């Protein structure tokens, strides 16, 4: 079980991206910018 | 006249016959069903306790309710005054409009008939006028139709020529043999075309615009129409309708569209026979209006520009009409047909052309052979052997297979178990593909290697990436595989598809016309050719050749054309077009000042 | 590893630690060697840069991995702690034209 | 005003709606393809809400006039289709179909011979009762149907709430709309709640529903004064009739017309004193008739109309 006191005191982010089956992967590219 | 009838019949809804009587009223469409059922079954058909005497049940029910569709539709108003708003005209289109549905006039033109077949004696045994399904039923259902709904809408129009008119066009193409053309069904059913049919299609010429979407379906509307102008029990009037239809519905038509007609045009018109009269104006006409698609080095903005394959067409088109009318005797109209269509692709054809040193290779006109019009051959692949690295690519696409199989029959409901039972739905082939046996593997391995051995005769090249070389370094139960619907190819590997799917229905154009003779009867009639075939058919074999290219492009193989130009010989001034049309011109002018001096 | 997309379609992960600035990428639930370290304060958009050759390119999914907070508690101060991942109407995709 | 003629085209508007009568061509599909449905539209324009009306007898002809009591077929003008009753299904419907089906016009009322401020059939009105004006009236609406079902003696701004208004309906279908006389029987209804005033075995007031409300339980008559002498029987007039009971001014006691006993207050203490039968009564029982605007009887009835669909809504829903 994920703690909740540690997700409390986290400050730790995510997203994932699905790239569906068919697109290819050398064209896509994921992350962040500014 | 018109609106006293239609008010007494309303008054009296008796006489609309029990299927419209309005109560527990199965519809127009259900008793044309019935009917043939009924015409279909003995027993109801006679009387069972001469052959004037005896009446067809079926067929006379047919001839009322025919009888009764064209009187309402010859009764409804002309279109002038309804554009003029006559309130009276517009009550009496509601009013048949309300009494029949446009469903039912739609499927019941969609009804197929029954074609007449060869016996293995040669005879012909052939379906009676006095019981059946007619084409002139279909005529008052075309009139009804055409007279109160009306085909203003190009998906209407679209819609009924899939699913009504394609058909009976086919079929009435599919008839031109010379023992089928003198039969009852075929002259019905070109009278019933030639008088309803294409005058309906070429008053609804200008809907055919904007029809990019269904290239297919107007491709094949064009190479049937144009195969059945070339029949023999064709009179006058109904080939001069042909030339008519075929001429309007060209003219809207974009000229990309007409490409595939133009691949079998420049095949016949050098032959400057009779039937090459109207294929002569159509060419003019098509050259003439799209002059700026292929001299202008941008042409239409919308329309785009040519691919260099329509241009190779028109250079051989005129060069073979040239030296057709050169050896030619001369003929005062065929001559004075032939000039216009000479200036045109004269016209359209850019000076500065260049001419392909990669000459077109491969082409399938032994295909659209000129006897039979339909020589279906694949490219035989017997001789060519598989290689040894792509056995684990065959594996691979082997056991997907297999698992999309398992795929489908779990769906269906059928079970794993030990015994092999039809009737229980209990298959022991529900195990894994590495479990499968050998010939339980083969059967999926046999149509994947002569797929990819089709692909190795016609030298293209395939291999394996770097990268798909990773992919093997790399290295019941519950199935699940690659999902490939959301995978695309190129244009040029959807090009690559195509013509695997042209050869692979050729295969079984075979196989079927082995069949077909050796039962000696029953033309199937899918049996035209690929460019023919429509989407709905061609739907299958397209997929399956574009599984297997997206198969190969997932597992990182790579496929492409293996012919390579040996030097691409662009300043060569020789070669252009105007070149050589100028030094045959100084030829021609030499040989008449000689000729004259003698 | 190579076939990861094949069976199922890649998940590419994004992990930031607005607390260190650490950026870490996880694809297939192995981290990648590649990593970003960020200056303080720095603003961080999710972008997602493709060339399609499909009908459907990519999803942006929201949602959260074990110990990693969800990207709305980053986003929006109201749902500073919340676990449960949200996706309110003001999130929605930009593109540059 | 003008004489309707056999053969003529006629544009019913419905009286509470003002919507006029029309086919539909939006047909519910009962097992008639051909049939049209028949509804009320709000527009003029066009030729579906013009009907035209035939002799359905030979007697008649086209051009005559048509008497109050004959029968007719209407031929819609937009679809050409008779007015038709649904014998086939199972419950009655009526629909625009090809067959023929006789109708009967019956007369209500004729608005030029109605006398102004003079009670008419069919006129929803406040039983104001005494000199301090409390109105008749049901409790509060505090979502119990069944404490709405009591009638009691109120004051206050109830006089000009929608839950004090009554509809007075004779028994009889033709020329429901004539003057209402003395004596005549008739059958008071709450316009909010849909409920018919009654009078219970046990010789208490109380409201009962539509289906069960018998004449026997909900009729009553308006008397000049308290004197025993009875009405005996008056039979009626076929026509608008003469105007005796007038607004405010009159001075009427109501009596049931079975039992003959007399409303009257229960004299026991806004005031909420109760309202009991009583077969002497007391010395002041005497109401007045206040007419109720039309908007106002329109709201109430659109109260009615949906409180009652909301509900359904709700108990669905809550299933």
């Amino acid at each position: 079980r994920d703690d909740y006191d540690f997700l409390m005191q986290t400050s730790t982010y995510y997203y994932s991206v699905r790239i569906f089956p068919g697109q290819e992967p050398a064209n896509v590219w994921v992350g962040w910018i500014t | 006249n018109a609106n006293v009838v239609v008010r007494l019949l309303i008054r009296r809804p008796e006489c609309f016959g029990p299927a419209l009587r309005g109560e527990g009223g199965n519809g127009l469409l259900a008793a044309m069903e019935e009917a043939i059922k009924i015409a279909e079954d003995p027993s109801r058909d006679g009387p069972s306790p001469e052959e004037d005497d005896t009446i067809h049940m079926g067929n006379a029910i047919m001839t009322f309710y025919s009888a009764l569709i064209d009187l309402l539709g010859r009764c409804a108003p002309e279109m002038h005054l309804i554009h003029a708003g006559k309130g009276e005209a517009i009550r009496i289109r509601s009013i048949l409009r309300s009494l029949i549905p446009l469903g039912d006039l739609v499927g019941v033109i969609s009804i197929a008939f029954q074609m007449p077949t060869i016996a293995k004696d040669g005879n012909v045994v052939e379906p009676d006028m006095s019981a059946g399904f007619c084409p002139d039923h279909k005529a008052a259902m075309v009139l009804f139709l055409d007279r109160v709904y009306g085909i203003e809408v190009q998906d209407f129009l679209l819609h009924l020529l899939e699913v009504g008119f394609l058909p009976d066009l086919r079929a009435a193409a599919s008839l031109d043999t010379a023992a089928l053309s003198a039969t009852d069904m075929a002259l019905a059913l070109n009278r019933y075309l030639c008088t309803a049919v294409l005058p309906l299609l070429t008053r609804c010429a200008p809907l055919f615009a904007g029809t990019e979407h269904h290239a297919s379906l107007i491709d094949s509307l064009l190479h049937t129409v144009y195969r059945l102008s070339k029949g023999c029990s064709l009179t006058k009037a109904q080939r001069d309708s042909i030339e008519v239809c075929l001429l309007s519905i060209c003219g809207q038509l974009r000229p990309s569209m007409m490409q595939h007609l133009l691949r079998r045009l420049v095949f016949d018109v050098p032959l400057l026979n009779e039937h090459a009269k109207m294929p002569l104006k159509l060419l003019t006409n098509h050259y003439e209006r799209c002059w700026k698609y292929y001299c202008l080095p941008g042409g239409w903005g919308n329309f785009g520009a040519a691919s260099e394959e329509e241009l190779h067409l028109s250079r051989k088109l005129f060069w073979g009409i040239f030296d057709a009318l050169s050896q030619k005797k001369y003929e005062q109209e065929l001559f004075k047909l032939a000039l216009p269509c000479l200036s045109a692709v004269a016209g359209a054809l850019p000076p500065d052309y260049m001419e392909s040193n990669y000459v077109s290779m491969m082409e399938k006109q032994s295909s659209m052979d000129s006897e039979g019009n339909f020589n279906p051959q694949p490219v035989d692949t017997s001789n060519i052997t598989i290689p040894e690295k792509l056995e684990y690519f065959i594996n691979k696409y082997a056991e997907h297979s297999h698992d999309k199989w398992s795929m489908d029959k779990l769906a269906n409901g059928w079970i794993y178990g030990e015994i092999y039972s039809d009737s229980s739905k209990v298959q022991p082939l529900m195990k894994p593909y590495k479990l499968l046996s050998e010939k339980e593997k083969e059967i999926y391995r046999w149509p994947i290697k002569e797929s990819l051995k089709t692909m190795l005769a016609w030298g293209w090249r395939i291999e394996r990436t770097r990268e798909g070389d990773s992919m093997a370094l790399y290295n019941g139960y519950s199935p699940r595989a690659i999902d490939m619907s959301n995978v695309t190819l190129s244009r040029d590997l959807h090009a690559m598809a195509e013509m695997m799917a042209e050869n692979y229905h050729n295969i079984w154009a075979k196989k079927k016309k082995m069949e077909l003779e050796s039962k000696g009867g029953g033309n199937h009639p899918l049996l035209v050719p690929y460019d023919t075939l429509t989407a709905k058919e061609k739907a299958k074999d397209r997929e399956k050749a574009q599984d297997i290219l997206k198969f190969l492009q997932i597992n990182g193989y790579a496929v492409s054309r293996g012919f390579k130009d040996l030097e691409l010989d662009t300043p060569s001034i020789e070669k252009r077009f105007a070149y050589s049309f100028l030094q045959q011109l100084i030829r021609y002018v030499d040989e008449a000042h000689q000729y004259i001096l003698e | 590893p190579g076939q990861g997309r094949n069976n199922n379609g890649l998940e590419i992960g994004c992990v930031v630690d607005a607390a260190s600035g650490l950026l870490t990428f996880i694809a297939n639930g192995k981290e990648l060697s590649t990593y970003y370290q960020v200056e303080p304060s720095t603003k961080l958009f999710p972008a997602v840069f493709a060339q399609a050759t499909s009908p459907n390119v990519f999803q942006f999914e929201l949602g959260r991995i074990k110990n990693v907070m969800p990207l709305s508690a980053g986003l929006f101060k109201s749902e500073h702690k919340n676990p449960v991942p949200q996706c309110p109407p003001r999130l929605h995709v930009q593109f540059l034209s | 005003h003008r004489t309707l003629l056999y053969g003529h085209a006629i544009l019913l508007r419905h009286s509470y709606s003002g919507m006029y009568l029309c086919c539909l061509s939006t047909s519910r599909s009962s097992t008639d393809k051909l049939a049209f449905d028949v509804g009320l539209q709000e527009d003029t324009t066009g030729e579906a809400c013009w009907w035209t009306i035939h002799p359905a007898s030979k007697q008649r002809s086209e051009g005559e006039k048509v008497r109050v009591g004959d029968d007719l077929i209407l031929v819609s003008v937009s679809s050409e289709r008779y007015l038709h009753l649904s014998y086939g299904n199972g419950s009655l419907h009526v629909d625009a179909a090809f067959q023929q089906t006789l109708w009967s016009v019956a007369p209500i009322s004729s608005g030029s011979e109605a006398a102004q401020g003079y009670l008419i059939g069919g006129d929803v009105l406040r039983l104001l009762h005494g000199h301090m004006d409390e109105c008749l009236t049901v409790p509060s609406g505090e979502h119990g149907e069944e404490q709405r079902r009591t009638v009691h003696y109120e004051g206050g701004a109830v006089s000009v709430h929608a839950r004090s208004l009554w509809r007075l309906e004779t028994l009889r279908v033709a020329w429901s709309g004539s003057h209402i006389r003395w004596g005549q029987p008739f059958r008071l209804r709450h316009v909010t709640t849909g409920k018919y005033l009654s009078l219970m075995e046990d010789k208490n007031l109380l409201l009962m529903d539509k289906e069960k409300a018998d004449v026997k339980s909900t009729a009553f008559t308006f008397r000049s004064s308290k004197e025993k002498l009875d009405v005996g029987v008056r039979k009626e007039v076929d026509g608008m009739g003469t105007s005796e009971i007038k607004y405010g001014d009159s001075v009427c006691y109501i009596q049931h017309v079975d039992t003959g006993l007399w409303l009257t207050y229960q004299s026991v203490d806004s005031i909420q004193r109760k309202a009991i039968m009583h077969h002497e009564g007391h010395m002041d029982d005497g109401i007045s008739l206040s007419r109720s605007q039309h908007e106002e009887s329109r709201t109430a009835r659109v109260i009615w109309s949906t409180v009652f669909l909301f509900n359904r809504f709700i108990r669905g829903l809550d299933a």
